[PDB]
């Protein structure tokens, strides 16, 4: 592989971290779910500008495993802050997740504000425009995905990995 | 699991199955997924489970409740009747908690004219408590109901009617108080005007009247003749959508256990129709107003067997012959078929639900020959007996219709086994956080499922039906 990226996943418990990480690497979605203990690891390769990139994606569970989750923030080239569309609490705590990420990650890390559970059309609690406006105001990437419907799941990782490649062009 | 999402995607996933997983799954992602599929079911299919949903929002953990709340709020905006029955059922089952808060919001955000009308009918029944005789109660009942016409027509409806409508006139004279009890029920007749959708059509026009007792005459008459006198003397009787309803207002008795029986009745009615078994039962709608008040859908052309035996001074078999016809006329053979089919139907309803307190005051008899069981107060937790008088109407023991009554019970029990889950969940969900006399000892649902005898073979069900009939004697 030409490059070895290291991406992390942050978000409140139960927002689809494990299923987004699942649906990307392998097309498997489970409703019956086990909460991630410590960290979950999955890998996949992609080609950006013809250069084969390898991505080590970790689903960090951080204060619960502070000694371990901090070791995965160090050197992390990218991060995906995912929140639950049908739960407005997980969207209010996004700033808190950004704060912990900034405290332990590099400033150059690109963070994409992902709104999972877009299939729950009727239970929507967080507006799409409020999240897209919150992304531009904080310098993040807003894109609502559905790990159940498998929509935008492969197109959300490839809009942050292509971004992780385009920001390493300054060499 | 992949399989669960597949099943939910699979058509086999009906509204009954969504309820079971919502009540049993401890996975919030599954509860939230189902909470979104409620919007994709039919309006009519989900409403039949509204007492189960609102009882789950009140008594289950906040995950189950907050998954049901979006569909309820959406339905409360579409239908004001849905808003009414929600607030009534919310305050009925919570003795506090979240449901009170939801109920207040539903009341706060056009419901005042309807709530005023219902609050009046319950105030009338309570005021009749000081009058000792049943005729003194009727004297005040009729004059007080004559005052509701000052507020009619209005945005007021009766939820026990299957159609959308406005109440335009009440004929006070035909209303009757049942007995001399302190919490005595009373019957009322209401003239309504049917519409296509209640929440779109405006209040109907008002037409005044001018007495001389041409139509006020309240006498024992057939329902077809009771409507004629009412429609003739009414200022709205010339309209096409003029319909006459009948409601029993109980202001002091709890009808929540009567609502549970209505559902079990309507599900078994749905199960037998699906299994093409020609049983017959009559589910009458229940309007739960509060934890100790409500209304009863009054079935017309139906009178207590205790009253048929007293008025006619005959036996049951003698009455059908006089009312319908001889042994060889079509009229009697039809009424006998409706008697047998309805008996075998309610026999199973009694056995499955353990409906105690079974006398001829709680059994009715409609004009076609069917029977209707009422007062589902001692259920689950006096028993049903096919008395000597009932066996006679079927032509005796060795007769054909009694063997057909025997086989109808077997076919209907085979059918009820093929759909046991759809019935048990109606009772099982309502046990949650309830203080009703039906749920006691934690064996209420264990013994309810055991009575379906799922393990028995069809040969062993035959002998089981033989034994039940012998006991009923
Ligand atoms: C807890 N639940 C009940 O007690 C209940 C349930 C269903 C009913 C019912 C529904 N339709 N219907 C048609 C005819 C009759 C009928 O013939 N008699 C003689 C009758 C018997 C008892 C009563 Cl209490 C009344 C009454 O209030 O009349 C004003 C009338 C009764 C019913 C009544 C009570
Ligand atoms: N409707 C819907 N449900 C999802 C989606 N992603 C995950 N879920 C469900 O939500 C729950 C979240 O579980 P999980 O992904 O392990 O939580 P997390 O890893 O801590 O964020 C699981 O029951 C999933 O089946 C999605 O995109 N749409």
């Amino acid at each position: 592989y030409d490059y070895l990226f290291k991406v992390v996943l942050i978000g409140d418990s139960g927002v689809g971290k494990s299923n987004l990480l699942s649906r990307f690497t392998r097309n498997e979605f489970n409703l019956e779910s086990k909460s991630t203990i410590g960290v979950e690891f999955a890998t996949r390769s992609i080609q950006v500008d013809g250069k084969t990139i390898k991505a080590q994606i970790w689903d960090t569970a951080l204060e619960r495993y502070r000694a371990i989750t901090s070791a995965y923030y160090r050197g992390a080239v990218g991060a995906l802050l995912v929140y639950d569309i049908a739960k407005h609490l997980t969207y209010e705590n996004v700033e808190r997740w950004l704060k912990e990420l900034r405290d332990h990650a590099d400033s150059n890390i690109v963070i994409m504000l992902v709104g999972n559970k877009s299939d729950l059309r009727h239970l929507r609690a967080v507006p799409t425009d409020e999240a897209r406006a919150f992304a531009e105001k904080n310098g993040l990437s807003f894109i609502e995905t559905s790990a159940l419907d498998s929509t935008n799941v492969e197109a959300a990782f490839q809009t942050i990995l292509t971004e992780i490649y385009r920001i390493v062009s300054q060499k | 699991q992949s399989w669960l999402l597949r099943l939910f995607e699979s058509k086999l996933f009906d509204i009954s199955m969504a309820i079971s997983y919502l009540y049993n799954s401890k996975e919030p992602g599954v509860q939230a997924y189902i909470g979104n599929r409620l919007f994709c079911f039919r309006n009519e299919d989900v409403d039949f489970y509204l007492p189960q949903l609102l009882n789950m929002y009140i008594h289950m953990d906040e995950d189950v409740g907050d998954a049901i709340k979006p569909y309820i709020v959406h339905r409360c905006r579409q239908s004001i009747n849905f808003s009414l029955q929600c607030a009534l059922l919310l305050g009925a089952y919570s003795s506090h908690s979240r449901g009170t808060k939801l109920r207040k919001l539903i009341l706060s955000d056009r419901l005042a004219p309807e709530r005023e009308f219902i609050k009046s009918l319950m105030a009338i029944g309570k005021r009749l408590a000081t009058l000792p005789t049943k005729e003194q109660k009727t004297q005040r009942l009729i004059s007080e109901l004559s005052l509701l016409n000052h507020k009619l027509p209005a945005r007021v409806w009766l939820p026990t009617a299957g159609f959308d409508h406005h109440v335009v006139r009440v004929p006070h004279t035909q209303a009757v108080v049942y007995n001399s009890k302190d919490k005595a029920p009373y019957l009322i007749y209401v003239e309504v005007l049917e519409c296509e959708n209640f929440d779109t059509t405006s209040v109907p026009a008002r037409i005044p009247e001018n007495p001389e007792d041409p139509s006020a005459v309240a006498l024992k008459e057939p329902w077809q003749e009771k409507v004629r006198r009412i429609r003739e003397g009414s200022p709205y009787g010339h309209l096409p959508n003029w319909r006459l309803l009948s409601v029993i207002v109980k202001c002091g008795d709890d009808l929540r256990q009567e609502l549970l029986a209505f559902q079990v009745l309507k599900q078994l009615q749905s199960i037998w129709e699906q299994e093409r078994v020609p049983l017959w039962i009559k589910p009458y709608k229940i309007l739960v107003i509060s934890a100790d008040s409500g209304m009863i859908e009054y079935v017309v052309n139906a009178v207590s067997i205790h009253q048929v035996k007293k008025q006619s001074q005959l036996s049951l078999l003698d009455y059908f012959l006089q009312e319908h016809g001889s042994y060889t006329t079509e009229a009697f053979l039809s009424a006998q078929r409706n008697f047998v089919q309805s008996c075998a139907g309610y026999c199973l309803v009694c056995y499955l639900l353990q409906v105690k307190d079974r006398h001829n005051g709680n059994i009715l008899l409609d004009a076609e020959g069917h029977i209707i069981h009422i007062d589902f107060g001692f259920i689950l937790s006096s028993a049903f007996k096919l008395t000597t008088e009932f066996v006679d109407v079927m032509g005796g023991l060795d007769g054909d219709m009694f063997n057909y009554y025997k086989m109808l019970m077997l076919q209907g029990l085979i059918a009820a086994r093929k759909h046991m889950d759809k019935v048990v969940q109606i009772v099982e969900i309502m046990q949650q956080g309830s203080q009703l006399p039906c749920f006691h000892g934690s064996s209420t649902i264990r013994n309810l499922k055991e009575r379906f005898h799922m393990s028995m073979t069809e040969e062993q069900l035959q002998l089981l039906v033989e034994q039940m009939v012998d006991g009923s004697m």
